[PDB]
């Protein structure tokens, strides 16, 4: 089956790719949602608002 | 980030006294390579069949 | 076979670059709006045009693309103060106009609220609403009335 | 699962700790700050001045919350365990 794979092994390196991308491309989504502030803030202990 | 703590009360206000101007990089890409591709000169060669 | 690989291949290809120029699109949608919003104008949108508050934008053409070069206002230097939301005087309640009230030791004044300026409290840049007991943190002292002394 | 066969998955790069985690930093930013946090250094405001800036910007004065504050607290608290009660009940 290996044998005849590299035949399409190009075409599995393109969908390899694409895949990594995905995985990328969903690992920096988050960067930009969440991680606005690079300072890790905190509320006062007595909590008079 | 930092782990920092800003201090809150019911009557203690911040303001600022001084500004710096600062200039910040965009990099958003508008267009690419623009390429044609048609079946005859790839798919085939220079044969009828 | 040969052919129906190639068939493949190219519909690949293809599909790839039409996800590749979808994606170009929302770019260059997002780019047309900055262009339109930060460069031709001020955007009152809060962390659009770069971090802190937006003064103006300049463009410059890019290989494929386009750069932004975002002119911003950010502080630098900050101090403590002790604020009040109103002022009570003679019964009557003192709000600031466009302004916060402030005191360093012992005088308080009215200093706009993204840069500091102290002033003196009077008529002008105080507004006289309701009476003293409504109002929670509420501080005595004493206006001007510019008035008062022209008027001699 | 779905994992016998090569269709392995990935862990993301930030647990659900990290993401609550940057939340509540922003959430504490936000009730202790306002917006000067995300546009600069972070200041400090009471709260009530920061509801009477936010107020002075919708077409309405500042003497209005600090008249009836404790009904605009009441109506707020009200509100959140309202969407609190919703939400528990997809
Ligand atoms: C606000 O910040 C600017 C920037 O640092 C200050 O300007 C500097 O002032 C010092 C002393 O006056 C000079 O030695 C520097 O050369 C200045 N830098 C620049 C870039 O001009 C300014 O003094 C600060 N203002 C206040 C009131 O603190
Ligand atoms: C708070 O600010 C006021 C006004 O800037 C200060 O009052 C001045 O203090 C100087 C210093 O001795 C005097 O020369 C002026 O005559 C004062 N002005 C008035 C109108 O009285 C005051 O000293 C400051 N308080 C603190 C604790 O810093
Ligand atoms: C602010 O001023 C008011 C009135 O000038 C003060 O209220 C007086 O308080 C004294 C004792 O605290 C009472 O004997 C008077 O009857 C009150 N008068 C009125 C009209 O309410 C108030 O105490 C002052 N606040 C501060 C912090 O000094
Ligand atoms: C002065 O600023 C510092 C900054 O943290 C603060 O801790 C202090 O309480 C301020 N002084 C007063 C009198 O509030
Ligand atoms: C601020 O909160 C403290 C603690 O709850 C309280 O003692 C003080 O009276 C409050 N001041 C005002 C002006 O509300």
């Amino acid at each position: 089956c290996s044998n005849l794979l590299l035949q399409y092994g190009s075409f599995c390196t393109q969908l390899n790719r694409a895949l990594t991308g995905i995985a990328v491309e969903q690992d920096k989504n988050t960067q930009e949602v969440f991680a606005q502030v690079k300072q890790i803030y905190k509320t006062p202990p007595i909590k008079d608002f | 980030g930092a782990e920092n703590s800003v201090a809150y009360s019911n009557n203690s206000i911040a303001i600022p006294t001084n500004f710096t101007i600062s200039v910040t990089t965009e990099i958003l890409p508008v267009s690419m390579t623009k390429t044609s591709v048609d079946c005859t000169m790839y798919i085939c060669g220079d044969s009828t069949e | 076979r040969l052919i129906t690989g190639r068939l493949q291949s190219l519909q690949t290809y293809v599909t790839q670059q039409l996800i590749r120029a979808a994606e170009i699109r929302a770019s260059a949608n997002l780019a047309a709006t900055k262009m339109s919003e930060c460069v031709l104008g001020q955007s009152k949108r809060v962390d659009f045009c770069g971090k802190g508050y937006h003064l103006m934008s300049f463009p410059q053409s890019a290989p494929h693309g386009v750069v932004f070069l975002h002119v911003t206002y950010v502080p630098a230097q900050e101090k403590n103060f002790t604020t009040a939301p109103a002022i009570c005087h003679d019964g009557k309640a003192h709000f600031p106009r466009e302004g916060v009230f402030v005191s360093n030791g012992t005088h308080w004044f009215v200093t706009q609220r993204n840069f500091y300026e102290p002033q003196i409290i009077t008529t002008d840049n105080t507004f006289v609403s309701g009476n003293c007991d409504v109002v929670i943190g509420i501080v005595n002292n004493t206006v001007y009335d510019p008035l008062q002394p022209e008027l001699d | 699962a779905q994992k016998f066969n090569g269709l392995t998955v990935l862990p993301p790069l930030l647990t659900d700790e990290m993401i609550a985690q940057y939340t509540s930093a922003l959430l504490a930013g936000t009730i202790t700050s306002g917006w000067t946090f995300g546009a600069g250094p972070a200041l400090q405001i009471p709260f009530p001045m920061q509801m009477a800036y936010r107020f002075n910007g919708i077409g309405v004065t500042q003497n209005v919350l600090y008249e009836n504050q404790k009904l605009i607290a009441n109506q707020f608290n009200s509100a959140i365990g309202k969407i609190q009660d919703s939400l528990s009940s997809a």
